[PDB]
């Protein structure tokens, strides 16, 4: 039956109307692999023949607008609009002749101008069903220059004789007859397809008078309001992007300029720096000061009562001072766009009540933007990073990344979504625009990004995500100081939620040597990070011995891997946090068990007893297994690790000298602590060697199975730290087997048949960093 | 396999051959008779060359056995067709294909 | 950095055009003066041909928006955007003088007492839930801004208001932030002031976070507070420390006091800390100067609470400690300046601690 | 057992008592300590009771026996009762703050916390048992706080609609095999009547506020009805439901249920179990909570998509679970879908089912991918 027929017979109506939602709902939030097949069973013309027809009743008509725009278009409308909100603007030659007030000043029409914001393309995908058979799949296409001019025309054909007062109606109501081709035509303005010429229609179409009983005079329902509310929103935008562009091509002439005056000063300095020693050798500085005030100094002439900072000659700063005028007329500081909205606005408010919430919510949101023009554009301005016009490309194919990376938050994460994200991790990470503008990546949000895809996933399934994200984020901190602080305020959450890489990574790397950052550790998240200590000194991962273990009480496992942030967090730039010193034993001793299942208290045990149960028990593999990893190495390491964070947190000599009696306390806690002497112990407990000869074998033991070395450089370290050499007795004694025998052995590595062993260059680290230094000043 | 069901005639002199381009305008539908695709809505004609296996085996051995300016009515069955897994949401498993196609210019 | 630095000349144009683009806001487009809201409020208000006037709708959304159950409110920047209109439109010698500058205040609070503004303001404090955002900072200065003067009107609806619809909230979220209040907090003092002395202002390195930061919102709270009693409303002091209606009932003015105490805590601590010390860093000066500031506010507040006589309250705090707080200050004050008397460059800070106490 | 729990039962309707005189006029006089009272459990009928079992347990009602349920109350420990006035009374205990012990009659038994140290407390919640002691901990007092007439009203009518469905159930199992053929169908009746008049008030109690009400009541009344559902979920009024549905489904038809239960029990089957589809879902529609409560059992309902005798109704509980809950749209499986779509293809051309397969894509703005893929190439490709 004819679908006009659809008008009368209502029950098939309805039910084809609901038929067209469920499309629009699998089709719905970036689903394009859907997309092509509603593409075969709606086609590319009846959806175009659809638009067209004025005798299809409302609940089709709107259904199939919206239809199109679910299958072609609200997949580059939203990526396109979350790349809206920022500014990047490249120096082009191009983008230098943007002036506020096209030259003739009178408000340009909003939206028709040469906008160089660096907005990345959207691609399109041929839909054909005869192709042999995921690499992303792209929209579907549509002919984007006939579908522009035919939501023109028809726009035109439903707005003034809309206004003739006929009883005629295209679709039922006037509502039914605005609302879809509004719809359709705001979305196709923030895809940025429409030219100059087309938007000229479209503004001489809302409000005839003032761009040159239109559309805003004639009658009007509440969801068609919300429309053209929409619809000016997009222009107000347009216009804002056009003042920040105008400041970004007045900075670039005015900071080519404002350079030249220096090297001229410069100049004028190296021929006459001299006769006045004194006199402007006081105004030579301000060549050493740092960049970024010596900008400040340049410009501060406005108030005219610091006019003496500015060394600028009259003319240059005239130039900022009429940029300055000539932006705050256009900022308003009807006959305009902002007259316009907000007589409009206020007419409609105060000549019915509003009862939509999100019509209230639009008019006001553009009402204050049309009072306050300076403040959006001190808001939106954070977001402005003028790249190099050759560094370009890079960054289209860094924010394609960023789209595709949020545009996967809308959808639940399975495999394929997470193949999707950790690509675009990777494709983030070889730019080398990553490198060279970290500002940029801070300001596009990129870190924020990450870190809510980690929250979701995390909030385990998929962990091949966190670990990407974490080592995204590691590299985010690696790359400057200011992204490490960025990050320090999550650090909450990167070390409440604690694999190879970890989130408990990223909480160490956010405070690896910064001294601003480590001491800012707020005390409660060194207990958070002691608890999760706490948190392990008394169990065993049920996530480890899912295979066959040897199933010991305490896991040294999570113990040490908690203990290296903790060490980082308190010794940095080859020095201790003495600040963030107490609170590490303290919070330590108030768990007395954290120490290791040996040094508990009552029930402790030998430490070099401590140890030996990994001499024996660790050696043979007889208790491991019938590979991930083996234990005691492991085990060592917790004990290894311990002693090296009580070690860092040590009071310095000078500080000893301080007579703070916090740190002689802390000292003394450390010394009843562990005994003086099972330092020697544990220094000469022996490891085994390399294959020497052995029938040219590789009996080499393997690192992961063998005694941790640097769990003995930690304890010589611990040693001179606290405990201290005083006596020529005691150096005797640690060189009788703890050191000059280690040294036989490395030397005896020092063949050219067995020194490349791991073995040997570990032995070699740990006496140059360690024994050696240690030696040198035991001396004299 | 595939067949020619001359709707119309052709040429005949000329036919495809490897290295050069097609250009169809293809129709097509099930075997039942519902449709699925058609160049002619989209209203742009559809290009290929034959060789490097853009589409199903079975369109490419069809319009590789027509002539230039020649409607046909090709007729895959599965296995020179999508086959057993069928375009998922279009067409079904296990289904056989019929194609209006008409071969336009051989450039 | 001491040895050499760049000019400005050796930057590609890139990066100088943002340092540029950084500078040129701060130092211009901040320190230009908008004056907007007057005209904002002024032709909202107009509604020319019972249909509520534009800036009523725009205030009944916002209501709406605090009425609607949502567990944690999300941060809208319009709210937060048209609260500081309306306060801002609310700001702005012969006997006759001062009488037309305070009616000129009455008409600016009034125009918004009438649209419904004292309602949402109250709606919006009960939906913070105890959380320090900057809503609370938006919604406390709009409420200030319409009782600055103690326009006894505006206490009568919002007393009303709190009173029939019996919500058990309010005051919990009240007690919530302002137990959650700062406070001086020697210790981060000592912690970055030292971290500072080190002055790790490296290569673009930045001195600067202030310890206590939230002073203005403390100080605007509390101030909040006191404009709710000013003008000796004895009603509403007599609903403070005792609701009779609600579900259940909190003392309101103990919790100021436990503030109080708290505060003492720290001028006391302070007080031992810099006592070897003769001169403290500016940084110190001002740290105390700003305690003494939110500490002359929580005792404007205090006695407020207290300054018409509501007997009620002045037995609350007669049992209350308050009496150990100022005791403490006694201890705290003569102290303090007998070393502020040893020095003449802190006269000024001295005479602070003088109109403290 | 009673114990003196905490956190949520602080708002939940087995926290409530009832305090009772044993005289029955004035029984609403103001409290005068030690009066011999009684108390009694609302939402379940019970007695705080002493028994020699356990020392304290709620006895039932017929054993209440004014010896191990009746009870004083005291200001305080020490030894010493004013017989009861034919007035108002003179109030002495208030409500807030009025602190007061429990004092048995009988053995001076004082009421305290048991508190001893089992992996109960350390594993579960922290809920001290109670028990009764001659003196026991010297910390044993209490707050009384009063409950809104919302509150008391439901958990009345908790104890009544749980009494009558649990015999409804209990008829429902004395005829579970049984065929009565000719004759009756066993002892008791089965209180058809009183079961639908029930269902049709319950259903009135939960009925949403109308929309066209305004914005500041209406939000009220969606917190009061939410608190309501919350209420009697937690008191297993759903279970009670999904009991009397699994009795009830069972049988195939109404002709089945007579087979079992008689013609004139029979003439209302079809009815009863409308008002109770229609029931379960009111007390979920909405609310987040009792939504979430079908995220095991969803093959529960969606088995029963295909019963003819109330079809409107399980599908609207389906679309009410569906669009109040995220996490039941990631456990949908294909068969799930499949007999969905299948309600298409037997019952005819319904929106309702496009509603729900619509709801079943996408999720408080996020797209569950598989669920859009299994719709897509299940329903469209056949085109029928």
């Amino acid at each position: 039956m004819d679908i006009l027929e659809l008008s009368e017979r209502l029950d098939l109506q309805r039910f084809h109307s609901h038929t067209l939602r469920l499309y629009r709902a699998v089709c719905a939030l970036g689903n394009n692999r859907v997309a092509h097949a509603l593409c075969s069973h709606v086609d590319q013309a009846q959806l175009l023949h659809a638009l067209e027809d004025a005798h299809l009743p409302g609940p089709l008509r709107a259904g199939y607008y919206d239809l199109l725009i679910s299958i072609h278009l609200e997949s580059a409308c939203r990526s396109r609009r979350s790349m809206l909100s920022e500014y990047i603007v490249p120096l082009t030659p191009e983008t230098r002749a943007i002036t506020l007030f096209p030259p003739g000043r009178r408000h340009g029409l909003p939206g028709v101008g040469v906008t160089t914001s660096l907005r990345p393309p959207h691609h399109f995908s041929p839909p054909c069903f005869v192709a042999a058979l995921a690499p992303a799949r792209l929209s579907p296409a549509i002919p984007l220059e006939a579908l522009r001019d035919k939501a023109l025309r028809m726009l035109g054909e439903a707005v003034r004789d809309g206004g003739q007062h006929a009883r005629d109606p295209v679709g039922g109501s006037v509502e039914f007859q605005f609302v879809p081709v509004l719809k359709l035509v705001s979305t196709l303005l923030v895809m940025g397809i429409f030219g100059d010429e087309d938007v000229k229609q479209i503004l001489k179409m809302i409000e005839p008078e003032v761009f040159t009983e239109g559309l805003l005079q004639m009658k009007l329902p509440e969801s068609v309001k919300l429309q053209m509310c929409n619809l000016l929103e997009y222009f107000c935008d347009q216009e804002l992007q056009h003042r920040v562009e105008s400041l970004a091509a007045f900075a670039e002439r005015y900071v080519d300029k404002l350079q030249a005056n220096q090297r001229s000063r410069y100049a004028l300095l190296m021929r006459a720096f001299t006769m006045s020693a004194a006199e402007t050798a006081r105004r030579t500085r301000e060549f050493r000061s740092p960049p970024q005030e010596q900008i400040n100094m340049l410009l501060h002439f406005k108030d005219e009562a610091d006019e003496e900072d500015c060394p600028l000659p009259e003319d240059i700063r005239q130039d900022l001072q009429d940029f300055h005028q000539d932006l705050l007329a256009h900022c308003g500081i009807p006959q305009s766009l902002q007259e316009l909205v907000s007589h409009m606005v206020v007419r409609w408010a105060q000549e019915d009540y509003v009862q939509s919430p999100e019509l209230v919510r639009a008019m006001f949101s553009l009402l204050h933007r049309q009072y306050d023009g300076l403040g959006e554009l001190l808001r939106a301005l954070p977001r402005a990073y003028t790249i190099s016009p050759s560094s370009v490309e890079d960054t289209m194919s860094l924010l394609e990344c960023l789209g595709q990376i949020r545009s996967l938050l809308i959808v639940q994460m399975g495999p394929q979504e997470e193949n999707l994200m950790i690509q675009s991790i990777g494709n983030i990470m070889n730019n080398k625009v990553f490198y060279q503008h970290p500002n940029l990546m801070r300001a596009l949000g990129m870190h924020e990004t990450v870190m809510e895809v980690m929250v979701n996933v995390l909030g385990i399934r998929f962990p091949k995500m966190v670990t990407s994200c974490c080592r995204f984020l590691c590299y985010f901190c690696r790359i400057s100081r200011q992204n490490q602080r960025s990050m320090f305020d999550h650090l909450s959450y990167l070390l409440e939620n604690s694999q190879g890489s970890t989130p408990l990574d990223v909480a160490a790397a956010s405070v690896i040597d910064n001294n601003e950052l480590a001491l800012a550790l707020q005390e409660q998240d060194l207990e958070k990070v002691v608890s999760y200590l706490a948190g392990c000194g008394l169990q065993s991962c049920p996530m480890l011995l899912a295979k066959g273990y040897p199933d010991i009480g305490w896991n040294p496992c999570g113990g040490e891997r908690y203990l290296d942030f903790l060490r980082f967090a308190v010794f940095v730039n080859g020095e201790s946090v003495e600040e963030n010193a107490n609170v590490v034993v303290r919070l330590l001793i108030r768990k007395p068990e954290c120490f290791g299942p040996a040094l508990r208290g009552e029930g402790g045990s030998g430490l070099l007893a401590a140890i030996e149960e990994a001499i024996r028990i660790s050696e043979d593999p007889a208790r491991d297994g019938p590979n991930r990893v083996h234990l005691g190495h492991a085990i060592m390491s917790f004990y290894a690790a311990l002693i090296d964070l009580l070690g860092r947190c040590a009071p310095e000599m000078h500080l000893i000298q301080a007579g703070k009696g916090e740190a002689l306390r802390i000292r003394a806690i450390l010394r009843s602590l562990v005994p003086l002497d099972d330092l020697v112990g544990i220094i000469s407990l022996p490891l085994q060697i390399p294959t020497l000869g052995k029938d040219g074998a590789l009996v080499q033991p393997k690192m992961s199975a063998s005694f941790v070395p640097d769990h003995k450089a930690s304890m010589v370290l611990f040693l001179d730290r606290v405990y201290g050499i005083e006596n020529q007795d005691f150096l005797l004694h640690v060189l009788d087997v703890g050191f000059l025998p280690d040294m036989r052995a490395a030397a005896s590595l020092d063949t050219a048949t067995f020194s490349t062993t791991e073995m040997a260059l570990a032995l070699n680290r740990y006496l140059c960093l360690a024994v050696l230094p240690l030696i040198t000043k035991c001396a004299p | 396999g595939v067949e020619i069901e001359t709707i119309s005639p052709g040429d005949g002199r000329t036919f495809p051959k490897k290295g050069q381009t097609c250009v169809v305008h293809y129709t097509g539908m099930l075997q039942n008779g519902k449709k699925f695709d058609s160049s002619r809505d989209r209203n742009k004609p559809f290009k290929f060359r034959i060789g490097k296996q853009e589409v199903i085996k079975g369109f490419e051995e069809g319009a590789a056995q027509m002539s230039l300016g020649q409607r046909a009515k090709l007729t895959c069955t599965p296995d020179v067709a999508y086959g057993a897994t069928g375009h998922p949401g279009v067409i079904p498993p296990n289904a056989t294909l019929i194609f209006d196609v008409e071969l336009l210019n051989l450039e | 950095a001491c040895f050499r630095m760049t000019p400005l000349y050796n930057l590609p144009t890139h990066r100088a055009c943002n340092m540029f683009l950084e500078s040129y806001k701060a130092a211009w487009i901040l320190t230009e003066d908008h004056s907007f809201e007057d005209r904002m409020i002024d032709d909202l208000s107009k509604a020319g041909e019972k249909k509520p006037d534009p800036l009523h709708q725009l205030v009944l959304h916002f209501s709406r928006t605090a009425l609607t159950e949502k567990s944690k409110l999300d941060e809208d920047y319009l709210y937060m955007a048209y609260a500081d209109i309306m306060a801002k439109s609310c700001h702005l010698v012969s006997f006759e003088e001062k009488e037309m500058e305070k009616q000129r205040l009455l008409y600016q609070q009034s125009r918004l007492h009438t649209r419904g503004a004292a309602e949402m303001v109250l709606q919006m404090i009960s939906a913070c839930k105890g959380e320090t955002g900057a809503m609370v900072s938006s919604t406390l200065k709009l409420g200030i801004s319409i009782l600055n003067g103690g326009n006894a009107e505006v206490q009568q609806k919002m007393l009303d208001y709190l009173k029939d619809k019996k919500e058990v909230g309010f005051f919990q979220s009240i007690q919530a932030l302002m137990q959650t209040c700062s406070v001086l907090d020697l210790n981060a003092f000592e912690r970055q002031n030292k971290a500072e002395g080190l002055g790790m202002v490296n290569e673009d390195g930045t001195v600067i976070e202030k310890v206590m930061a939230d002073d203005e919102f403390t100080q605007d709270l509390f101030r909040f507070l006191q404009l709710l009693c000013e003008g000796h409303n004895n009603d509403f002091q007599n609903y403070l420390r005792t609701q009779t209606g609600n579900t259940t009932t909190i003392n309101i003015i103990i919790c100021t006091v436990d503030y109080l105490l708290r505060l003492q805590e720290s001028i006391s601590d302070f007080y031992w800390y810099y006592s070897g010390k003769d001169v403290i860093e500016e940084q110190g000066k001002r740290n105390f100067s700003k305690a003494m500031s939110v500490a002359k506010q929580v005792f404007n507040s205090l006695t407020e609470y207290i300054q018409g006589p509501c007997t009620g309250n002045q037995q609350s705090l007669a049992h209350s400690r308050l009496w150990d707080a100022v005791v403490g200050f006694l201890h705290v004050f003569a102290h303090m300046m007998m070393k502020l008397a040893q020095d003449s460059s802190q006269i000024e800070l001295l005479k602070e601690l003088l109109d403290l106490q | 057992l009673v114990y003196y729990e905490g956190g949520a039962v602080c708002t939940h309707a087995r926290s409530l008592w009832r305090l009772e005189p044993l005289r029955i006029s004035w029984s609403g006089s103001h409290l005068r300590w030690g009066q011999p009272l009684r108390i009694r459990h609302v939402t379940t009928g019970r007695y705080l009771a002493l028994t020699e079992d356990q020392g304290l347990v709620v006895v039932d009602a017929c054993k209440a026996h004014t010896k191990a349920t009746s009870f004083c109350f005291r200001v305080s420990k020490e030894k010493l009762p004013k017989r009861d006035v034919e007035g108002m009374g003179p109030p002495e205990i208030k409500y807030g703050e009025s602190l007061c012990f429990v004092q048995h009659v009988a053995s001076g038994l004082w009421l305290t916390y048991a508190a001893p140290d089992p992996k109960a407390l350390r594993l579960g919640v922290l809920k001290k048992k109670a028990i009764l002691h001659q003196e026991g901990h010297m910390d044993d007092a209490l707050f009384l706080t009063r409950c809104q007439q919302e509150e008391s009203q439901a958990a009345r009518m908790i104890h009544s609609t749980a009494g009558l469905y649990n015999q409804f159930i209990k008829g429902l199992d004395s005829f579970s095999g049984k065929p009565r053929g000719s004759g009756p169908p066993a002892g008791p009746a089965l209180p058809i009547e009183a079961v639908i008049l029930s269902l049709q008030d319950l259903i009135g109690y939960f009925e949403p506020p109308s929309e066209e009400l305004q914005h500041e009541e209406k939000q009220s009344k969606l917190r009061s009805l939410r608190n309501r559902q919350s209420l009697f979920q937690e008191e297993g009024m759903l279970s009670l439901v999904l009991n009397c549905i699994d009795r009830l489904n069972v049988y195939t038809t109404a002709a089945h249920f007579a087979e079992y239960a008689g013609e004139e029990a029979a003439e209302s089957w079809k009815e009863i179990v409308n008002l109770l589809y229609e029931l379960l879902a009111s007390l979920i529609r909405g609310n987040r909570a009792n939504c979430a409560l079908f995220s095991t059992n969803l093959d529960w309902v969606v088995s029963k998509l295909d019963r003819l005798e109330a079809s409107s109704g399980i599908l609207e509980v389906l679309y009410c679970v569906l669009i109040e809950s995220p996490e039941v749209l990631n456990i949908i499986q294909e068969n799930h879908i499949k007999s969905i779509i299948s309600l298409l293809d037997k019952h005819g051309r319904n929106h309702k089912v496009l509603d729900v397969l619509c709801s079943l894509c996408v999720c408080n703005g996020v797209a569950v991918r598989s669920n859009q893929d299994l719709i897509t190439e299940n329903l469209l490709p056949g085109r029928e």
